[PDB]
């Protein structure tokens, strides 16, 4: 880091180049890593199967036990082998009246993730090349457009996390001074807001069901992993978090949001709708992806002019993936031994209001195009080409021979 | 591809009787992705029922529906003058999606 | 409120293209799948495909995939449709829809029964 | 192949195949029409295209 | 200047997970062959002048 | 006229090999593709392949595919022919050929029958 | 003299892990496939799987496969097994083996009878 | 995944005299990989024959086997008491491992 006196400088967060660079370097390695596992399109063929039956139960209602047809060795045996995978990677018409089938398999190849590969997020940094260097806005309170009234400069930025989340910004850092709220600057209606606070929030989370894993072999040299019997007293999984500090945090968020719109009503609400992708706070920890309703976390509704009564939310698991929502492309994960449990800071919130009506604001979670992660987060940085070369008048002069 | 066929053609009521519509199908809908809707000429049409028995938000508590396997079934416990329309069956998702050819609520 | 406002009516040439909007307001657009719907006179509904318009994936029904184009934009809260090579049984009034919203007890797909459509648009095949 | 309001076409096969539907499953009849030109034939106690 | 008079219309087969194989479908309009189109004297000359 | 010449007669040893030469006349060598026949005294014609000099593709009857090998050369008007392990079943008299003209209503290989043959050479097995 | 010398008697946690090692002597450790077998009492041995030391192959029973994990060290001469999720079945004596010499008259895997053991250890499942 | 069945359960035997052992499995074993082994308590297990016909290196000349198919046997021409142990039987090789019971040899 150094610190230079008397510069002003533009910057612009929402058109700033290198975002595009993070999100395309982030789908590549993704991409490059996982080519040489092994497919799941042999098992995409339709399936038969009925209600599981956990250990010493008569149902299991969260689940679906699910008999399928697939080659074994090479094309010359095939085996009707079972296991049981969850509703959300079944569906279930057409054919016959007991056909089964995975959900994503048919418009996109799925591949399941090398099992001993982790997903779990590390700190990168992100240094310019030869010849460039990056700039920072110490300021405490910036807006992220237009000037910036104190500029340092590093050759490589701190290390960021590419956590994967929606709705909720956690395993990320903190604003310095009060709570800043960012968003397109052209309309007082906006195309995404991102509010950033200055004090984290713990969340913990757990799956109390022990899995045991059941392996089936397709591959010459590979296997699929599958998910088989359940072992445990049986539950939803679910996340934890403080009620009294939500409450202060809520009522913060919303003091720096009137300053924007000073008249009387906001209203926080639950989930816009339609797919599951947005309207279920998303994350992974230990080694599978967790969809929650948020719902009843955001039922608060304000007008204008500390370690008990934890709020619970359900929270509910999925194996199968449209990540990064490519076009016809999807992930399969690989369950994990026993329970998991789980921790992680809350920073932020990704936000959308509606269309405006009489003397009310909508605010509810919205948005969810990946680059809003990391531009919640990159909002500092840019990167600037050096031009070593000037030329100047002066009283000087060589002597001539 | 699967095939409906509604039952009556035309139901005759004034206000105030009860009404019961059938919905045939081709193949058994073990799933109950069953829906029924409404409409009128000149105006949008309406949903009604979803789901076999979950009723549309904001409509009336007079309709109600039930059935299973391939046979799937609404009902009216009152008929009022509104509701003389159309009323159509549906099996949807999964590349499924197919329609009845309707039923008429008419003005005895 | 909900609504979804459609483009005027159209009366296009035999083998010519015939091109649709469907424009909504009261929700977030970029947020809920749309359907398109046919019916002929006094036939059935034909279903046709569907468009996601956070992604963008598509799926048709396979009888009409040579002949029918989705298309959506997040900044216009408007869906586009286009279906080439017209022909006289295509006279036909033709609608855009919605789906409800995905409660996490429900299973996949469940919603995709049609919540809100539109007032719908006529199409007459002529010279 | 029989084209529009036409009993023959010299030009055109009408060509039927089998073809997985599915991913990797389902064996199933389906047909268009090719040019002469991409296609062969012997054999067969009946004859058999290719 | 050449042309291809017969009207065609597509029809598609599903091999595969986001693919699809384009097949050649039924045929519209009065069939004619490919033709292309010359200008006569002008190629006399131009005959003469090689 | 149209002529193809042929390499002198050979004797050659068991389990050798046996390679043959065709040189070609009063027809562009290039734009032809070319056959090689054998027949045993008194015995049928037995196919052995084919050659087409403007690309080099190449295809044999699998009985003999692991035991001879073609190539041909633009710049020589000549095709070659190679049959490797040479056994007393070899000795027999062997041609090249050349193909009629394609025409416009023909279906694909419908002219692959033998237009022009060559004088032929013998080839016997002995020690 | 060839021996094969295993670690001390364990007793472990019901749904916990039980890691055992097999040290041998008298031979290269490098260049003998080694073995792992279990037997409960009054029961059946039951083989679970091999593993190769000069490559690193492996082979489950795939009734384990999601259970067992073996690894080797040149370095140790010794030689790693690893058993998850314990259950209280798994309450037995647990052996490492040592394969016979291949002779070059020999058909494929005729060796992999067992020449040598070790002399066990016990494996309780408890609290 | 193939079972073996051993039979006599148990032979009681004196010092001197002959001893047959059979083993039957649920399939038949072309390959003739079958071995038998024999076992002490609180010794480590030994080996005897292997490929059904090939004594193991050191044991004692007494030993000797034969089989075809699905009928393998082991015999003793003059027991002893170091015999006195269990012996099982073994089909191995090729992801295809297999035990016995058991046979019991004991003092008459």
């Amino acid at each position: 880091e150094m610190v230079l006196k008397n510069v002003t400088e533009n910057f612009n967060m929402w058109k700033n180049d290198m975002v595009d660079q993070m999100h395309e370097d982030v789908i590549s390695l993704w991409d490059q890593s996982l080519k040489p596992c092994v497919k799941l399109t042999p098992l995409c063929c339709t399936l038969n199967c009925t209600n599981a039956t956990a250990s010493n139960s008569s149902i299991i209602e969260g689940m679906k036990n699910c008999s399928f047809n697939i080659t074994t060795e090479l094309r010359c045996k095939r085996e009707k082998k079972n296991a049981l995978f969850y509703k959300l990677d079944i569906v279930q018409l057409d054919g016959n009246s007991s056909q089964y089938r995975l959900i994503n398999c048919d418009t996109s190849v799925i591949t399941q993730v090398c099992p001993k590969l982790s997903f779990d997020p590390i700190p990168i940094h992100y240094c310019a090349p030869a010849g460039y260097a990056i700039l920072k806005c110490n300021n405490k309170t910036f807006t992220g457009t237009g000037p910036c009234n104190n500029v340092s400069t590093v050759q490589c930025t701190h290390g960021i996390k590419p956590v994967l989340s929606t709705q909720l910004l956690l395993n990320g850092s903190l604003a310095e001074g009060e709570i800043i709220i960012r968003s397109e600057n052209i309309t007082k209606n906006v195309k995404t807001i991102i509010v950033h606070l200055n004090e984290s929030v713990k969340i913990e989370c757990t799956r109390p069901n022990n899995k045991t894993r059941t392996s089936i072999r397709i591959g010459p040299g590979q296997a699929f992993y599958a998910t088989g019997q359940v072992i445990g007293d049986i539950r939803e999984a679910y996340c934890n978090i403080n009620e009294s500090k939500w409450n202060e945090t809520l009522q913060r968020v919303s003091k720096k949001l009137k300053e924007y719109f000073p008249h009387k009503n906001i209203t926080f609400q639950p989930s816009s709708g339609g797919d599951l992708e947005i309207t279920t706070h998303s994350f992974n920890c230990g080694g599978e992806f967790f969809y929650c309703n948020t719902s009843s976390l955001f039922n608060r509704t304000y007008m204008a002019n500390n370690s008990t009564r934890t709020i619970t939310i359900h929270c509910r698991i999925k194996q199968i993936i449209n990540m990064w929502q490519e076009v016809g492309r999807a992930m399969y994960a690989p369950p994990i031994a026993g329970n998991i449990t789980c921790i992680s800071n809350i920073t932020g919130l990704l936000l959308t209001r509606d269309y405006g009506k009489n003397n009310t604001e909508t605010f509810r979670p919205g948005g969810g195009n990946m680059k809003d992660n990391w531009r919640s987060e990159l909002y500092k940085y840019k990167v600037v080409k050096i031009e070593p070369l000037g030329v100047a008048p002066t009283r000087c002069k060589r002597r001539v021979v | 591809e699967i095939v409906l066929t509604q039952s009556p053609g035309t139901l005759s009521l004034s206000p105030g009787e009860r009404a019961t519509f059938s919905c045939r199908s081709s193949h058994s809908i073990r799933s109950r992705r069953v829906a029924w809707y409404q409409h009128k000429p000149g105006q949008a049409p309406r949903l009604v029922i979803h789901g076999v028995s979950n009723r549309a938000s904001g409509i009336s508590d007079r309709f109600s529906g039930s059935g299973s396997g391939t046979d799937f079934t609404l009902t009216i416990t009152r008929v009022e003058p509104e509701d003389f329309a159309l009323y159509y069956c549906q099996v949807y998702g999964a590349s499924s999606y197919t329609f009845g050819q309707g039923t008429k609520l008419e003005r005895k | 409120q909900v609504q979804l406002v459609q483009s005027g009516a159209e009366v296009k040439k035999p083998g010519a293209s015939v091109k649709v909007s469907c424009q909504a307001s009261g929700y977030r657009f970029s947020n809920f799948v749309i359907h398109w719907v046919r019916q002929a006179p006094g036939q059935r509904f034909e279903w046709m495909g569907w468009i996601n318009p956070y992604n963008g994936n598509k799926e048709f029904s396979a009888k009409f995939q040579d002949r029918v184009t989705f298309t959506a934009d997040t900044s216009a809260n408007t869906a586009y449709m286009e279906l080439r090579s017209l022909r006289s049984a295509d006279t036909a009034v033709y609608y855009c829809a919605r789906v409800g919203p995905y409660s996490w007890d429900d299973s996949p797909q469940d919603n995709y029964y049609m919540d809100v459509w539109g007032k719908g648009t006529t199409v007459i095949v002529s010279s």
